C-alpha cells in the first residue's frame, strides 16, 4: 500500500507500507526515506498520538491515510 | 428555491413509493430524506439517511445506516459500501436507482472487514448477523 | 444534516487536511452518533506552547453544526479562555465558537485555538510540566 507523512510545515511525503508491518517498522520506513530518527519521530493519525506498540491494523490504516508526522525541538 | 430536477423527483418518490421502501423528505430540508427499508434481515426495519449535495445530480448521494446491521458491505459506522455511490455513479441514475441498489445488497451480501470471516465462516458468522437485526432494530 | 458533515470531517481527519499543525478524529470508531472526538494541537513557533503536544475531547451534540461544539484541554495548558481546573474552553473567550457558524468544524476550532496561542495574552505566559493532563 502508500501512506501519506504531512509534517509541521506542510510537506507531504508518500510512504509504501504493508497492513500488517508495525509502527516501529513503519517508523523506520520513514526514517530510511526521510533520515528523520524514530528517536524524535512523533506520529499523528486523526487526533491520536500512535504508539510504538501497536500496529497499523489496530488502527484501521488504509490505503491513502495520511499520518501527520510532528519532531520535538 | 430548489433545482426542478429535485422537484420532479420528490413527486415522483411521494406519488410512486418503491415497493419496501419509506422514503421522505425532512421538513425543514428538502434535500435531507428519511428513510425505512428469506434473508436474516427478515422482520427487522431498517432506518436510513439520504442526502443531496450542492453538486447533485453530478456527485452521488450521500447514504448510510442509522440502524447496525451485520453485513460485508457496511462498516462500523452505518456508511455503505456500493460502487453505485462509490465511483460508478452517473448523472442517469437518480434517488430511485440507489434505493433499489440499496435494497439489492440486502438480498445479496456479496463477500467478494469481517467479510473475512463471514465468507469463510459462512455458518457461524450469519449465526451472529440473524441476531442483529432483533436486537438492534427491535422497532 | 449533522450526520453526514461529521463523517466528512472524520475522512477530513483521516486524510490530515489542513497545515499539518492540527488533526482530529473519533474518541470511538465504533460510536455510531458520531458524538465524541479527540483533536490535537502542537504549539506554534514563536511561543512557549511551540513544540508542546496538546490533547483535546470534542463534543458534537445533536444539533451541530448549527450550535458550536464543547470543547476542553486534557492536557494541562495556561491559556486564556481555558479553565485552569479541568481545561474546559469558555465559547465567550473564543470568538470561533462566540459567533459561531454553520460552515465552520472541528478543524477550524483546532485551528483557531492554535492561531490564539500566538495572541499577546498567550504568546508568554507560565506553563506546567510539559504532558500534564488534568484530574478527569
Amino acid at each position: 500500500m502508500q501512506i501519506f507523512v504531512k509534517t509541521l510545515t506542510g510537506k507531504t511525503i508518500t510512504l509504501e507500507v504493508e497492513p500488517s508491518d508495525t509502527i516501529e517498522n513503519v517508523k523506520a520506513k520513514i526514517q530510511d526515506k526521510e533520515g528523520i530518527p524514530p528517536d524524535q519521530q512523533r506520529l499523528i493519525f486523526a487526533g491520536k498520538q500512535l504508539e510504538d506498540g501497536r500496529t497499523l491494523s489496530d488502527y484501521n490504516i488504509h490505503w491513502e491515510s495520511t499520518l501527520l508526522l510532528w519532531w520535538r525541538l | 428555491g430548489l433545482p426542478r430536477r429535485i422537484i420532479k423527483e420528490t413527486q415522483r418518490l411521494l406519488a410512486e413509493p418503491v415497493p419496501g421502501i419509506k422514503a421522505e423528505p425532512d421538513e425543514s430540508n428538502a434535500r435531507y430524506f428519511h428513510v425505512v427499508i428469506d434473508s436474516p434481515f427478515e422482520g427487522g426495519t431498517f432506518k436510513l439517511e439520504l442526502f443531496l449535495p450542492e453538486e447533485y445530480p453530478m456527485a452521488a448521494p450521500k447514504v448510510r445506516f442509522m440502524t447496525k446491521i451485520y453485513h460485508p458491505n457496511v462498516d462500523k459506522l452505518g456508511r455503505i459500501c456500493l460502487d453505485i455511490l462509490k465511483d460508478k455513479w452517473s448523472p442517469a441514475l437518480q434517488i430511485r436507482t440507489v434505493l433499489l441498489s440499496i435494497q439489492a445488497l440486502l438480498s445479496a451480501p456479496n463477500p467478494d472487514d469481517v467479510a473475512e470471516q463471514w465468507k469463510t465462516n459462512e455458518a457461524q458468522a450469519i449465526e451472529t448477523a440473524r441476531a442483529w437485526t432483533r436486537l438492534y432494530a427491535m422497532n | 444534516p449533522r450526520n453526514f458533515r461529521l463523517l466528512e470531517e472524520l475522512e477530513e481527519g483521516q486524510k490530515g487536511v489542513g497545515d499539518g499543525t492540527v488533526s482530529w478524529g473519533l474518541e470511538d470508531d465504533e460510536d455510531m452518533t458520531l458524538t465524541r472526538w479527540t483533536g490535537m494541537i502542537i504549539g506554534p513557533p514563536r511561543t512557549i506552547y511551540e513544540n508542546r503536544i496538546y490533547s483535546l475531547k470534542i463534543e458534537c451534540g445533536p444539533k451541530y453544526p448549527e450550535a458550536p461544539p464543547f470543547v476542553r484541554f486534557v492536557t494541562k495548558i495556561n491559556m486564556n479562555g481555558v479553565n485552569s481546573s479541568n481545561g474546559v474552553v469558555d465559547p465567550r473567550a473564543i470568538s470561533v465558537l462566540a459567533k459561531w457558524q454553520n460552515s465552520y468544524s472541528i478543524k477550524v476550532v483546532l485551528q483557531e485555538l492554535r492561531r490564539l496561542m500566538m495572541s499577546k495574552e498567550n504568546m508568554k505566559l507560565p506553563q506546567p510540566p510539559e504532558g500534564q493532563c488534568y484530574s478527569n
